[PDB]
């Protein structure tokens, strides 16, 4: 909730079996991972994505990097979004009301 | 004031002990030293600010006034002296006098325990008398004077003995360095001067200003005595009607108190009744640091104010009075301008702002982003220049009111629809 | 405002000066008839309801509402008509 | 007293017209002057209170440079100009203050004409050196409820306000709160 | 024994009352007639229905807050009290409304947002502003419960106005009026320490009587002292819950402080990383794009100088209030700064204005009636 | 401006509009930071940038925007671009022409049943109404 993924899987006690025995979990909280990663992010480092994914290997990263059509850049860092996609700030003087204010003042 | 028409009738004849003469015929800079030209005449005798003054350029002239002291110890006295290479030969009056307290005082150090042993009053108020009596000639039984006034303040004659005591006391403890002992003084003082005995215009000044030297010393941090200084009394910049009475260091350390350890929302009050006033207009006339730190300040001033308050801060790290807080006055002193400064403006440089004040434009940087993380201005910074920008213009007001006086109608009318 | 003021002063205001001073009288007296409270209390000229400005006044309330609605209804055809008319 | 006066009641009245009218007060002078601003046959001044007067329209006006006649030439010929040494001094701080005020009495009127200024031309329209200068305008922005933002290092003031119309909006504004906070007035008479 | 002389006669009064309410409403249409016909007031039978829904809370939870084993209080009216009363066929009239308020007002005690949704789709009949702003209370709530900051201060914001278009007289929402006035103050007052950037449209939500003193605890709280975290969840924890009367404070029950621990340590989670959260955002945005001038200037801001660095940056950056790129061969942050308008307000209160015109020509229409 | 009009001194000429612009006669961005006045195109137009007393400049003030100024224009500049050229106005107007002569073909042969009837009422109106 913290989003503090690489303390996460630090944090992990590989000896309880319980966190083993519960099936797709350790695929659905890097599937969240990967979720913020879209919401919050442009352009991410491979080897930084992978260190909060449990420091992955090469292969490893394949799947996550193909799971939302991600791409590597020239010489360099994994394609997350496009800047513009990202952010979708809000607006001054969208000034619409005239359509119903008119409307109210028309008697 | 009121009391001032009375204060005209005496024109300054103060009931000083030292007789006008000080370390006279000085070199260095003088609004400085002119304090040992008030205290070490109204506060009485003043020694540890004679001591202080050789380190920084050499004296012989505090010698005179270092052959006139007994309640700090005789024989300390007695040395200085004889170190700058004086024959003294005559000293036969002190070995007899000092001497001859220690005969009387083995009658009063006995009557004092069996007093206070037997809880009997009488036996205690007569050892009251023969010991209120004796610990003004000599002080270095400080112990003595302590457990003296540590039961019964009260002796026979009451207030008037209690005042030149507990200030003789005030005075002597703090020669001593025995700070704890001079907070003791400092409740009881207080008091004892508001609880005043006859109110002559000659000792109500006086004892207004003995209400600075408690404040004065600094070893437990008491400069928070501003607060206390200003409920006391009305607020004055001398607490002295008497024009004549001048301390620089009064509003520099009430300055240092107000910005240091509270918020700058609370000095424009003092910029108002402190630092314009009847007695403050003789003092814009003559000091040169607490009127950079002002006037230049409220005229809004930032060029030669930013210059000539930087300036003052290699007159303030001249300062040996003793004070914790000298640097925090040097910190704000750039700090409060320069809010103040940019509170309206369009565009300041980084970069002017570090060739004027001397430090790298990185430094001026982060001490602005942390100028702007305090929250004392909203502004920006133009990273590409180093200029840093304050631009609201803030139009249309007219929505302020109009909430709000229908809001307050559409209430207030329920009132006389009730019924 | 300055007319309602004035009489709602003589209203109550004057009122409640008359009731202290009537406090004062004790509210008459046993060897004589109640004249300094007589001389106190006397009805004050403006009465309730003024009637000029409740009627003929308020005639022109409606007047001022009706001059504020001509003036506000062909800025609000102009409001319509300026953004669509440039709309294209 | 009339030119105490007059050396802060003009700056005050146009800054009222500026609708910071809220510091209007009575028995000022606006009330003795407008026995003679109600006349019409007010031709070239010939006594001390029409000098004044003269002033007063020439510094209502925003002109420092008509004023140099009601400064010396008309206080030598009423002989009130030789009466003190200290009259060297006084024209000084008349000067001094008449360029701070013609200034402001500018300002204040102009305000809705502005965008942004050169403070060379000031110092060229006003004598005033640019150390001054950027004093004088900082004490107006600090205090005087006006919009403008200050420039001194780059020369420069800034001010790009909107609606010059404003005055129906501030007169029926006032109109309307000296409504609502006496409107409850009657309130507390009848309760 | 005068305590639980009320409290007893006030239970067993509803639980008669609970067989008549469920024999009424579902099929005794002549007895539903008999009952439109008789009196000139209908707000009689109306107003039993929720006057009963804040006394019998009340009344369990004493019971709930005295008893805290061998559950007898929490099961019983969970499953008959509450759930007889509102699931089965409704009243042929707006009494229906009525208890389902009343059931959203019990559900909302088990900290819940799941249901809120399910009972809007049953509040068929019309939104009146008594039923409306009784359910943006509780939806509003909700939302605060959600995590969806940047809509339930909007919900708060209407229900605090006071210019609902209605006179409320007649004691429809009596003994707790003030009540609406500070538990929508309060709950307002956890928003906005989250997320002021976006409202600029704070000034009719709250007067500024209150904003003053408001505006500075959000700073004074995340900036500087961690003193407001004690004295805002002091007043949070009444309005939160609603525990409509804590039990006799003496030390000789036990008894009521028990329920306490676990009631006041679920709402200790809640501000206790959400307010964290906010001192991030609270050094505004200087900068939009920052280069190695302002990244390494907010660095020091991030947190304590260490030979471990940019990861709590990286960290920070996660949350609701932050959008971002990192270009590597730059070496830049390039991050996104966001707000609203201003503008607002005014074409809110056109109406609202005209409310205040359209009351006064009418109400005075009312004694131009009386006394012609 | 100090090429195209000639004057006793520029800085008095610069001056000079601040005075005329001060004075009501227009409003102006003179005393600017480039040294460039600004008129302004439009902005939020006002009667201080023109004389409202007659016209004192001469007779061609350029457009700007006001109330209902698109709106009447929408009115009458679209119609009178039928009112004047067209070939087709011609027989909706001797089609409106035929309506006209119509209402007072139909009408005038009323006029024989109200003539008498009004004639009779006016002569008694006087008689009646006293």
């Amino acid at each position: 909730e913290t989003c503090h993924f690489q303390a996460f899987w630090q944090a992990l006690d590989e000896n309880m079996d319980l966190l083993e025995g519960i099936t797709g979990f350790e695929d659905s909280v890097r599937k969240f991972i990967c979720h913020v990663v879209g919401i919050t992010y442009q352009h991410i480092d491979r080897w930084l994505l992978a260190e909060m994914l449990g420091d992955l290997t090469d292969s490893q990263l394949k799947m996550w990097m193909s799971k939302y059509g991600w791409s590597a850049d020239e010489s360099g860092q994994i394609f997350i979004c496009s800047q513009e996609e990202s952010i979708k700030p809000k607006n001054i003087v969208e000034k619409i009301d005239f359509d119903s204010v008119s409307s109210i003042m028309a008697s | 004031y009121d009391l001032t028409t009375r204060i005209a009738h005496f024109l300054d004849r103060h009931l000083v002990f030292p007789l006008l003469e000080f370390l006279s015929v000085k070199e260095i800079y003088n609004e400085k030293e002119l304090l040992q030209g008030k205290l070490d005449l109204l506060s009485d005798t003043n020694m540890v600010d004679f001591a202080m003054d050789v380190y920084k350029n050499l004296y012989s002239d505090d010698i005179p006034h270092a052959l006139r002291e007994k309640r700090t110890t005789v024989v300390a006295q007695l040395k200085q002296l004889q170190a700058e290479t004086e024959p003294i030969v005559k000293m036969f009056e002190d070995p007899e006098t000092t001497r001859q307290m220690q005969s009387t005082r083995d009658g009063r150090m006995l009557f004092d325990y069996l007093a206070d042993k037997h809880g009997f009053r009488q036996e205690y108020l007569d050892t009251l008398y023969r010991y209120a009596k004796f610990q003004y000639e000599c002080g270095n039984y400080s112990g003595a004077a302590e457990y003296l006034y540590f039961f019964r303040v009260l002796v026979p004659a009451t207030d008037r003995n209690a005042l030149s005591s507990l200030w003789g006391k005030l005075a002597s403890e703090i020669l001593m360095q025995n700070w704890d002992a001079a907070m003791e003084d400092l409740t009881r003082l207080k008091e004892t001067i508001d609880n005043n005995s006859v109110s002559s215009p000659l000792q109500s000044l006086q004892q207004r200003t003995w209400l600075i030297h408690w404040s004065l010393f600094v070893f437990f941090n008491h400069p928070k005595g501003r607060d206390n200084i200003i409920d006391l009394f009305l607020y004055q910049p001398q607490y002295l009607n008497a024009i004549q009475t001048m301390c620089p260091h009064i509003l520099r350390y009430l300055t240092t108190a107000v910005i240091t350890n509270k918020d700058v929302r609370k000095r424009r009050q003092v910029l108002k009744d402190l630092v314009k006033v009847i007695q403050q207009e003789s003092y814009t006339y003559k000091d040169p640091i607490t009127e950079f730190v002002e006037c230049l300040y409220v005229n809004f001033d930032f060029d030669g104010a930013q210059k000539k308050l930087r300036e003052c801060e290699s007159v303030l790290v001249n300062d040996f009075f003793l004070v914790a807080c000298l640097e925090d006055f040097i910190e704000n002193a750039r700090l409060f301008i320069f809010e103040t400064f940019c509170r309206i403006h369009q565009c300041i440089s980084i970069n002017m702002l570090a060739d004027k004040l001397n430090m790298t434009p990185e430094e001026a940087e982060r001490w602005i982003v942390n100028l702007i993380r305090n929250a004392r201005l909203d502004a920006k910074i133009d990273s590409k220049l180093g200029h840093v920008v304050m631009g609201n213009n803030a139009v249309s007001p007219y929505q302020q009111v109009i909430e709000k006086t229908k809001s307050l109608s559409f209430r207030s009318q329920m009132l006389a629809m009730n019924i | 405002r300055n007319t309602s003021k004035q009489q709602q002063q003589k209203h109550q205001y004057q009122q409640r000066r008359q009731q202290e001073n009537m406090q004062r009288q004790s509210r008459g007296e046993p060897p004589l008839p109640e004249e300094d409270l007589s001389k106190l209390f006397k009805p004050p000229q403006p009465p309730a309801r003024m009637d000029s400005l409740l009627i003929a006044g308020q005639i022109n309330t409606y007047c001022q509402n009706i001059k504020e609605f001509t003036a506000q209804n062909l800025g609000k055809l102009f409001m319509a008509q300026a953004l669509q008319e440039y709309n294209n | 007293y009339l030119v105490s006066a007059m050396l802060l009641e003009i700056p005050y009245m146009a800054a009222h017209e500026s609708d910071a009218r809220r510091r209007m007060i009575s028995k000022q002078f606006h009330h003795q002057l407008r026995v003679g601003e109600r006349q019409p046959l007010l031709g070239p001044p010939e006594s001390m209170r029409e000098h004044v007067v003269a002033a007063s329209k020439a510094m209502k006006m925003g002109d420092w440079k008509t004023c140099h006649s009601f400064i010396i030439n008309e206080k030598m010929n009423g002989k009130v100009w030789d009466l003190f040494p200290e009259a060297d001094k006084v024209r000084t701080m008349l000067v001094r203050k008449i360029q701070e005020e013609s200034l402001r009495t500018y300002l204040f009127t102009y305000s809705s004409v502005y965008d942004s200024i050169s403070m060379e031309t000031l110092s060229d329209m006003f004598e005033l050196d640019l150390p001054t200068v950027h004093s004088i305008i900082s004490k107006m922005i600090i205090n005087e409820e006006l919009m403008a933002s200050l420039d001194q290092p780059t020369q420069t003031v800034v001010m790009h306000r909107t609606e010059p119309t404003a005055q129906q909006n501030l007169a029926l504004q006032l109109a309307e709160k000296l409504g609502s906070l006496v409107e409850n007035n009657e309130r507390v008479f009848d309760h | 024994q005068w305590l639980w002389d009320i409290i007893d006669e006030f239970i067993y009064q509803f639980q008669s009352f609970s067989q008549y309410r469920c024999k009424t409403a579902k099929k005794s249409e002549e007895e539903i007639d008999f009952l439109r016909s008789n009196p000139k007031i209908w707000n009689v039978h109306s107003v039993l229905n929720v006057l009963h829904s804040l006394v019998d809370k009340s009344n369990i939870n004493r019971q709930l807050e005295v008893y805290t084993s061998g559950g007898d209080p929490e099961s019983v009216a969970g499953e008959y009290g509450r759930h007889s009363l509102y699931k089965m066929l409704g009243y042929f009239s707006l009494v229906g409304l009525l208890r389902l308020h009343s059931l959203l007002g019990d559900y909302y005690q088990a900290i819940k947002v799941l249901e809120n949704i399910e009972l809007n789709k049953k509040s068929m009949y019309s939104r009146v502003p008594e039923c409306q702003v009784t359910t943006y209370y509780y939806v509003g709530f909700a939302y605060l419960m959600m995590r969806r900051y940047q809509d339930a201060i909007r919900v708060f914001a209407n229900i605090l106005l006071y210019i609902q278009r209605t006179k409320s007289m007649f004691q429809r929402t009596t003994y707790k009026y003030e009540m609406i006035n500070k538990q929508n103050e309060q709950m307002h007052a956890l928003l906005a320490i989250a997320l002021t950037m976006y409202p600029m449209r704070i000034d009719e939500s709250i007067h500024l009587q209150l904003r003053e003193k408001y505006g500075d605890k959000m700073l004074r709280m995340q900036k500087g002292d961690p003193q407001v975290y004690e004295e805002l969840f002091s007043y949070s924890c009444p309005k939160f819950l609603s525990p409509v009367v804590p039990n006799y404070d003496s030390v000789h029950p036990n008894y009521h402080k028990e329920p306490f621990l676990q009631q006041l340590k679920v709402f200790s989670d809640e501000v206790q990383q959400q307010a964290q959260l906010s001192t991030i955002r609270s050094f505004l945005k200087l900068y939009t794009t920052m280069p190695v001038a302002k990244l390494a200037g907010f660095l020091d801001l991030t947190e304590q100088e260490f030979r471990i660095q940019l990861l709590v940056f990286k960290h920070k950056m996660k949350n609701l209030v932050w959008t971002s790129g990192i270009s590597a061969l730059d070496g830049e942050f390039q991050s996104a700064s966001e707000v609203d308008f201003y503008i607002d307000k005014d074409m809110i209160h056109i109406a609202d204005t005209k409310v205040a015109r359209r009351y006064g020509d009418f109400f005075i229409r009312q004694i131009h009636k009386f006394e012609e | 401006l100090t090429s195209l009009v000639p004057f006793v001194d520029a800085f008095q000429l610069e001056r000079a509009i601040v005075d005329a612009a001060r004075h009501c006669d227009l409003q102006v961005r003179i005393d600017h930071t480039s040294r460039t006045l600004s008129f302004g195109s439009d902005l939020n137009y006002a009667t201080r940038e023109d004389a409202p007393i007659g016209p004192h400049l001469q007779s061609m003030p350029s457009e700007q925007i006001r109330n209902q100024l698109t709106a009447m224009s929408s009115v009458l500049a679209k119609a009178l671009e039928v009112i004047k050229p067209a070939h087709i106005l011609q027989e909706k107007e001797e089609q409106h022409q035929l309506a006209v002569t119509a209402y007072l073909k139909n009408s005038r042969k009323e006029h024989q049943r109200i003539l008498a009837r009004r004639q009779t009422i006016e002569e008694r109106k006087e008689r009646l109404e006293s």
